[PDB]
C-alpha cells in the first residue's frame, strides 16, 4: 500500500482576474483507487476533468486533475484526496508564490 | 458397364477401336460422344448380336456387335474431329423400362504428331510463414507444367493416404504460350491444412500428376523417353521453421 | 528513439465487481484509451489507428474486446483455485508494448504484476514467473499455458503486429512526435530567509535547462523539481534558490529549450 | 431444342435448398437425371415414366402433359458439385440429353481476409497465392505471367473450403504484388 503525493500547479502565469488551468497533479498510490475533489472557497468545483490513470516504472499510479480557474485576492483554490493509505483526506492549497 | 481404353492417343489417319462390355444380359448396346453445348450424342446402337444401327450423328464411325456383351466402335481414319469422350451403355427392353447404364467413358485425343506429346513436370511450393503466422493456416501449391494433351488428374497425398479435405484445384488448363498451335499446358492444385500439421516434420506432402498419353502399342523414334500414360510426382516434408 | 506502451489496469474487489481500464503511449504522448463503461478502444489522436486499414483495426480491436471478457472470466477462476492462499483485494497490472530503434531493430515486452510486484512475463512461446515471484504462482501458469491459442496471438501481437504497427504511428504523428512548444516561465518567493521560485510551463519536448543565474554565474543551490505534465500534453516544470535576505538583487532566472532558438528567456527578480 | 435445360450454370450456397428444370418440345416417353462429377463419371439419379421419385436428399418429378421434369436438392453439399443431365425418350424411343446444368456448391465464406502470399518451391521458382476471398470477387488475367481462375474444390472436401488463386511467371525476379492489382 503506497500514501499518495499531491502537486498543485497552475497552467498560465498566475494574472488576478484572469482565466487560467489549475492542475492537481497525485501520484505514487496503490491500490488505484482514489477520490479527488477540487475546491475553490471550500466547494466542490463541478466540471472538473480528469486525465486518464496511467502507472510509472515502478507500477505505482499517478493522475491529474485539471479546471478552469480564475485567480483573485478573496478566493483559496484546494485539491483534496481520500485514499485507504490515509485515515483522513489530504488537501493540498494553491499557493501561486510556492 | 466396361470400357477399354479409358484413355487413347492417337494419330489423325489412325484405326483407332474403342470396347464397350456389360455382363448384364442386357439387348441393347449404345455409343455416345461427349462434347460441350451438345451434351451426349447417339453415334450407332444394337438391339443384339449381329445387328447394328446408325444412330445420330454416324459419319466416321462403324460400330460392330460381336456378341451380346460387347459392342465395339472403330476409327478407320480417324480425324482431329473425334477427339472426345466416348460413353457406351445399356438398355432391358426385358424389364420393360427405357433406363441406360452407362459406362465409365473413355477420353480420345487425334493429333497431327505423336511427337507434340508431353508428360507433366512436377513442383511442390511450400506455405508461407505470413499465412501461417496471419491464418494460422497453411497452404502447399502443386503446380503441373509443360504436359501435352490437356487431359491429366491431379491428387493429393498426405502420409501414403489419399486426401480430399482442403484440396481446391483448376477445373481447366492454361495453355503456355497460346500464340503456337501445338502449345503445352499447365494445371496447378492447392492443399490447406492447419498450421501445426505443416510445421510438424513427421508430415510427408505429396501431390501427385496421372499423365495420359501414349501405350506400348505405338512407335517411339526420338531421343527423349516415351511420353507413356504415367504417374509424376513432387513432394515435401513439413517443416518448423 | 521512441517506446510504445500498452497498460492494463485490472482490479477485483470481490467475486461479483470487477474494473478493467486501459491506456497506450507513444513516447510521453497518448494514442488510445479504453474504460470499462466503453464497449471499444478509443483513439486521443487523429493518426491513433496509425497505417492500419479501417478492416485491420477492425480485427484488432474485436480481439481485443474478446481478451477483456476472457481475462476478467480467467483471473476470477484462478482465485478459485488460489484461495485460501489469495485473497481479494486482488489488484493486477499489464505492462505491454515494443522499443523502438532506427532501421528494423525492435525489443517487444510482456510485464505483469500482481498487487504492484512484478511476478510474470511473456517469453519466448509461453508465460513464465520472473525471479523473486511467489511459489503459488506455478499452478496458474500452467492453467495459463494451456492457452494454446492464446500464445499464438500474444507471439503474434509482439513479434509481428507490434513493431508494425508503431512503425506506421511513428510515420502517421511525427508532426506530433515532433512538436516545439516555447516555454512560459514566472518567478515568485515564499518566506530571515527566503524562498525564490522559477516555474518553466508549456514546453514540449521534456529536456528543458533552467538555472538561477547570478551574471554569468550559476547559482549551485538551484533545486529543479520533478516534471509533472499540463493537461495539454505539455511540461510543467520549478526551480528554486534558498537566499539570504537582501541577496535577492541581482537574481535571474535562466530558461534553455530546443523550441527558443538559442534565445534564452531570462527573468531578473525585482 | 427437344430437351431444353435451364440455367446451363447454376452456384448456390451450402446447406440451400434449390431445384433444377427440364422442358420438353414434344410429349417425351420418360426422363432420366445424371450427375456428371468433376471426374467426368456419369451418375444415374433418377429413371421416371411417370410421377415423383425421392432418393435421401434429392427428389424428381415427371410430367408428360406438361412438358417437364424437375430436380430437387435439399440443404446442398459440396457433393452435389457437378453437371446434372437430363435426358428424355422422345417418339422413337431415342433417348436424347440435354446441353446441361453445372452445379457449385459454395460455402459461406463469413469473414473474408483477401492477402496474397509468396510461396517457396521445394526444390533448391516462386508462386503467388490469392486466397481468403468472397463469392463476389473475381479473378483477372495477363503477359508472360499466369494467373487461375478460382478453383473448383474437391467434391468429398470437409474442410479447409477456402477458394483462391494461383500465379506464376517466367521472369525472375517477379513481383508478387503486382500480379493481383
Ligand atoms: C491497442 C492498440 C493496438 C496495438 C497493437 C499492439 C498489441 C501489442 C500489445 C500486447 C497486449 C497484450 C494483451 C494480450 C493479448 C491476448 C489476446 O488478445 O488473445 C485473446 C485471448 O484471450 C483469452 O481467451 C484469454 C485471456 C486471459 C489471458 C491473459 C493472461 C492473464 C494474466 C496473467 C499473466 C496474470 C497471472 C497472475 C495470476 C495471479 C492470480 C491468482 C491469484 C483474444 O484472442 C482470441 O480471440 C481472437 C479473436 O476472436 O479475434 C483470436 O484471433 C485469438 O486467436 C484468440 O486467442
Ligand atoms: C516469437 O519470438 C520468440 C522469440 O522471443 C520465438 O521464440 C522461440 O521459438 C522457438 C520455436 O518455438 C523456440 O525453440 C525458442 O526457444 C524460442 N525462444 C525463446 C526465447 O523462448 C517464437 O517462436 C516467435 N513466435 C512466432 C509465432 O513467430
Ligand atoms: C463487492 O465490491 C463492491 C466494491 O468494493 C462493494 O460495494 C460491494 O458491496 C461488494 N459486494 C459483495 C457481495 O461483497
Ligand atoms: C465492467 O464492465 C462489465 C461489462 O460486462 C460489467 O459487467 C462490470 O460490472 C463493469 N464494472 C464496472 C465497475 O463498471
Amino acid at each position: 500500500q503506497k500514501t499518495p503525493q499531491i502537486q498543485v500547479y497552475s497552467r498560465h502565469p498566475p494574472e488576478n482576474g484572469k482565466p487560467n488551468i489549475l492542475n492537481c497533479y497525485v501520484t505514487q498510490f496503490h491500490p488505484p483507487h482514489i477520490e479527488i475533489q477540487m475546491l475553490k472557497n471550500g466547494k466542490k468545483i463541478p466540471k472538473v476533468e480528469m486525465s486518464d490513470m496511467s502507472f510509472s516504472k515502478d507500477w505505482s499510479f499517478y493522475i491529474l486533475a485539471h479546471t478552469e480557474f480564475t485567480p483573485t485576492e478573496t478566493d483559496t483554490y484546494a485539491c483534496r484526496v481520500k485514499h485507504a493509505s490515509m485515515a483522513e483526506p489530504k488537501t493540498v492549497y494553491w499557493d501561486r508564490d510556492m | 458397364v466396361t470400357q477399354s481404353p479409358r484413355n487413347k492417343v492417337a494419330v489423325t489417319g489412325g484405326k483407332v477401336t474403342l470396347s464397350c462390355n456389360q455382363t448384364n444380359n442386357h439387348n441393347n448396346m449404345y455409343w455416345y460422344r461427349q462434347d460441350t453445348g451438345h451434351g451426349l450424342r447417339l453415334i450407332h446402337y444394337s438391339y443384339g448380336a449381329g445387328s447394328t444401327e446408325k444412330g445420330d450423328i454416324p459419319d466416321g464411325y462403324k460400330a460392330s456387335r460381336p456378341s451380346q456383351e460387347n459392342f465395339s466402335l472403330i476409327l478407320e481414319l480417324a480425324t482431329p474431329s473425334q477427339t472426345s469422350v466416348y460413353f457406351c451403355a445399356s438398355g432391358d427392353p426385358q424389364g420393360v423400362s427405357y433406363e441406360q447404364y452407362f459406362g465409365p467413358g473413355t477420353r480420345l485425343t487425334v493429333l497431327e504428331d505423336l511427337k507434340n506429346v508431353f508428360p507433366p513436370e512436377v513442383a511442390v511450393f511450400e506455405p508461407s510463414e505470413a499465412e501461417i503466422s496471419h491464418t494460422q493456416k497453411a497452404t502447399l501449391v502443386c503446380l503441373a507444367t509443360g504436359f501435352y494433351p490437356d487431359h491429366v488428374e491431379l491428387s493429393w497425398w498426405v502420409n501414403g493416404k489419399e486426401v480430399h479435405s482442403g484440396v481446391c484445384t483448376d477445373p481447366q488448363p492454361l495453355k503456355e504460350q497460346p500464340a503456337l498451335n501445338d502449345s503445352r499446358y499447365a494445371l496447378s492444385s492447392r492443399l490447406r491444412v492447419s498450421a501445426t500439421f505443416w510445421q510438424n516434420p513427421r508430415n510427408h506432402f505429396r501431390c501427385q500428376v496421372q499423365f495420359y498419353g501414349l501405350s506400348e502399342n505405338d512407335e517411339w523414334t526420338q531421343d527423349r523417353a516415351k511420353p507413356v500414360t504415367q504417374i509424376v510426382s513432387a513432394e515435401a516434408w513439413g517443416r518448423a521453421d | 528513439n521512441y517506446t510504445f506502451r500498452c497498460l492494463q489496469m485490472s482490479s477485483f474487489a470481490n467475486r461479483s465487481w470487477s474494473r478493467t481500464d486501459s491506456v497506450v503511449w507513444l513516447g510521453d504522448l497518448q494514442t488510445h484509451r479504453w474504460s470499462n463503461d466503453s464497449a471499444t478502444i478509443s483513439f486521443t489522436k487523429p493518426w491513433s489507428q496509425g497505417k492500419l486499414s479501417n478492416q485491420q483495426w477492425e480485427k484488432l480491436q474485436h480481439m481485443f474486446q474478446v481478451y477483456r471478457v476472457s481475462f476478467t472470466r480467467d483471473i476470477q477462476e484462478l482465485v478459485k483455485m488460489m484461495s485460501p492462499k489469495e485473497d481479494y483485494p486482488i489488484e493486477i497490472q499489464l505492462s505491454a508494448g515494443c522499443e523502438m530503434y532506427p532501421g528494423n531493430a525492435s525489443e517487444s515486452f510482456l510485464h505483469v504484476a500482481f498487487q504492484g510486484k512484478y511476478v510474470v512475463r511473456f517469453w519466448g512461446t509461453s508465460w513464465q514467473t520472473v525471479p523473486g515471484a511467489p511459489s503459488w504462482l506455478d499452478l496458474p501458469i500452467k492453467v495459463l499455458n494451456a492457452d494454446q491459442g492464446t500464445s499464438a496471438t500474444v507471439q503474434m501481437l509482439l513479434n509481428d503486429t507490434c513493431p508494425l504497427f508503431v512503425r506506421g504511428l511513428l510515420e502517421a504523428g511525427k508532426s506530433d512526435l515532433e512538436k516545439q512548444e516555447k516555454p512560459v516561465a514566472w518567478l515568485s518567493s515564499v518566506p530571515g530567509h527566503r524562498q525564490l521560485v522559477c516555474h518553466v510551463s508549456g514546453f514540449y519536448p521534456k529536456p528543458v535547462w533552467v538555472m538561477w543565474m547570478r551574471g554569468d554565474q550559476e547559482q549551485q543551490g538551484t533545486h529543479r523539481g520533478d516534471f509533472l505534465p499540463n493537461a495539454d500534453e505539455t511540461w510543467y516544470l520549478q526551480a528554486t534558490l534558498d537566499v539570504e535576505a537582501g541577496e535577492e538583487a541581482g537574481l535571474a532566472c535562466r530558461v534553455k529549450h530546443s523550441s527558443l532558438g538559442g534565445q534564452d528567456i531570462i527573468l531578473y527578480w525585482g | 431444342m427437344p430437351v431444353e435445360q435451364n440455367p446451363p450454370a447454376l452456384s448456390l450456397y451450402e446447406g440451400a435448398d434449390s431445384g433444377l428444370r427440364c422442358n420438353f418440345s414434344t410429349t417425351m416417353k420418360s426422363v432420366q437425371w445424371f450427375q456428371q462429377n468433376h471426374r467426368g463419371r456419369l451418375i444415374t439419379l433418377f429413371y421416371l415414366a411417370q410421377g415423383t421419385k425421392e432418393n435421401g436428399r434429392l427428389k424428381s418429378t415427371f410430367n408428360s402433359k406438361e412438358r417437364y421434369s424437375t430436380l430437387h436438392i435439399k440443404d446442398a453439399q459440396l457433393e452435389d458439385s457437378g453437371t446434372y443431365f437430363c435426358a428424355a425418350v422422345n417418339m422413337g424411343y431415342k433417348l436424347t440429353f440435354g446441353t446441361g446444368t453445372s452445379l457449385l456448391v459454395d460455402p459461406n465464406i463469413q469473414n473474408p481476409d483477401p492477402a496474397v502470399y509468396q510461396l517457396r518451391d521445394s526444390k533448391s521458382k516462386s508462386v503467388c497465392l490469392f486466397t481468403d476471398f468472397d463469392s463476389q470477387t473475381n479473378v483477372s488475367q495477363s503477359s508472360d505471367v499466369y494467373i487461375t481462375d478460382k478453383c473448383v474444390l474437391d467434391m468429398r472436401s470437409m474442410d479447409f473450403k477456402s477458394n483462391s488463386a494461383v500465379a506464376w511467371s517466367n521472369k525472375s525476379d517477379f513481383a508478387c504484388a503486382n500480379a493481383f492489382n
